[PDB]
C-alpha cells in the first residue's frame, strides 16, 4: 500500500533512447496468462519521501510514435510528462519541441515536465544546441536535462518526484 | 513447416486483421490481432520479420481511425486504473491490448512512421471502451482478481456502468473516468464467477 502513486509519462520516438530513462524502473510481476504472453508498457519502483511511501509508475505508452497529434492522452491524466529527443538528431528536436508547445497549450499548470536531450552512443554527431533546448525549455518554464552517465537521469527523476508530492 | 511457409501464413493472418479493422469490427479486429500474435511468437516471428513480406499492404485511413481510437482510450485507461487500491491487473491488462495493437502496426510499418486516420471514422470512447472490456473479459484467466473481484464479473459490472451512462446521457472524460478507476471498493460483495 501506498500513501502516493504518481503517474508519470514517457514521450519519445523509437529511437532516441528512452530505455535509457528506465533503468531504475522494474517490470512488474504477472501470473497472468495473457499479460505473460505480451508484456504491459509500464514499469514501475517506489521509494520514500518524508516519511511517505510512493508508488511511480512510468508509462512508455505502447503506440505513441504512431499518433503524434497532441491529445488528452499526452496532457492529461499524468502527474508527470517526460520527452525526449535525440541530441544527434535536429528533426528529433523540432518534433519534441512542437510537441510540448502543444502540451503546454492544454496542460494544467499542476503537471510537472522535462525535456530530455539524449544521446545514446559514444560515437555518433551531436548537432543541437543545448543553449536554444535551454532557452525553449525556460520559455515554457520546464527543466532540461541533457543525458548520455545515468546518475543525472535519476537525480531528474527524484526532483520530480519531489515537485509532483508537494503538489499532491 | 519452414520459415517461408509461416511467413506466408502471418501475412494471412495480419490481413485478417486489416480485414477486421476495415470492417470497423472491434471485437474482431482484437482477436485476429491477438491470433497474430500467438502465431508469431509460437513460431519464434518478430514484427521486423513479417514488415518486408507486407510491403504492398496498406492499413487505410478508415483503419487508422480505428488504430487510434483504441490507442487513446487504452491509454487513458491504463492509468485511470492505476490507483491506490491496485495499480497492477486491471493496467497490466489493458497495456497488452494496447501493445498487441502496436504490434499489429509494428508489423506494418517501420519506426516513426505516422498513422493518417479519417476523423470521419473515429469510434466513440465509450464504445472502445466497452470493447476493451469484453477483450480483457475473454482473454483473463478465470482466477483472476482485480483487487478482491473476480476480473470478469468486474469487467461486467463496469461495461454496465459505461452502458447507463449512455443511457442518462451522461457520457464524459470525468464520468467514464470514474469507472474506469474504480475496483469496486463501495460493493457491499466481491463480484465472482
Amino acid at each position: 500500500e501506498y500513501d502516493y502513486l504518481f503517474k508519470l509519462l514517457l514521450i519519445g520516438d523509437s529511437g532516441v533512447g528512452k530505455s535509457c530513462l528506465l533503468l531504475r524502473f522494474a517490470d512488474d510481476t504477472y501470473t497472468e496468462s495473457y499479460i505473460s504472453t505480451i508484456g504491459v508498457d509500464f514499469k514501475i519502483r517506489t521509494i520514500e519521501l518524508d516519511g511517505k511511501t510512493i508508488k511511480l509508475q512510468i508509462w512508455d505508452t505502447a503506440g505513441q510514435e504512431r499518433f503524434r497529434t497532441i491529445t488528452s492522452s499526452y496532457y492529461r491524466g499524468a502527474h508527470g510528462i517526460i520527452v525526449v529527443y535525440d541530441v544527434t538528431d535536429q528533426e528529433s528536436y523540432a518534433n519534441v519541441k512542437q510537441w510540448l508547445q502543444e502540451i503546454d497549450r492544454y496542460a494544467s499548470e499542476n503537471v510537472n515536465k522535462l525535456l530530455v536531450g539524449n544521446k545514446s552512443d559514444l560515437t555518433t554527431k551531436k548537432v543541437v544546441d543545448n543553449t536554444t533546448a535551454k532557452e525553449f525549455a525556460d520559455s515554457l518554464g520546464i527543466p532540461f536535462l541533457e543525458t548520455s552517465n545515468a546518475t543525472n537521469v535519476e537525480q531528474a527523476f527524484m526532483t520530480m518526484a519531489a515537485e509532483i508530492k508537494k503538489r499532491m | 513447416v519452414t520459415r517461408i511457409e509461416n511467413l506466408e501464413n502471418a501475412k494471412k493472418l495480419w490481413d485478417n486483421a486489416n480485414s477486421m479493422l476495415e470492417k470497423g469490427n472491434i471485437s474482431g479486429y482484437l482477436k485476429a490481432a491477438n491470433e497474430l500474435h500467438k502465431f508469431m511468437k509460437e513460431k519464434n516471428l518478430k514484427e521486423d520479420d513479417l514488415r518486408p513480406e507486407l510491403s504492398d499492404k496498406t492499413i487505410s485511413p478508415k483503419g487508422y481511425a480505428i488504430l487510434q481510437s483504441l490507442w487513446g482510450a487504452a491509454s487513458d485507461y491504463s492509468r485511470a486504473a492505476a490507483t491506490l487500491t491496485e495499480s497492477t491487473v486491471e493496467p497490466g491488462l489493458v497495456s497488452a491490448v494496447n501493445k498487441m495493437s502496436a504490434f499489429f502496426m509494428d508489423c506494418k510499418l517501420s519506426p516513426n512512421e505516422r498513422a493518417t486516420p479519417d476523423p470521419d471514422f473515429k469510434v466513440g470512447k465509450s464504445k472502445i471502451l466497452v470493447g476493451i472490456m469484453q477483450f480483457i473479459k475473454d482473454v483473463a484467466d478465470p482466477t483472476s482478481k482485480i483487487w478482491m473481484h473476480n476480473t470478469k464479473a468486474l469487467m461486467n459490472h463496469k461495461i454496465a456502468a459505461i452502458q447507463k451512462l449512455e443511457r442518462s446521457n451522461n457520457v464524459n472524460d470525468e464520468t467514464l473516468e470514474s469507472v474506469l478507476s474504480s475496483k469496486g471498493e463501495n460493493l457491499s460483495e466481491y463480484l465472482s464467477y
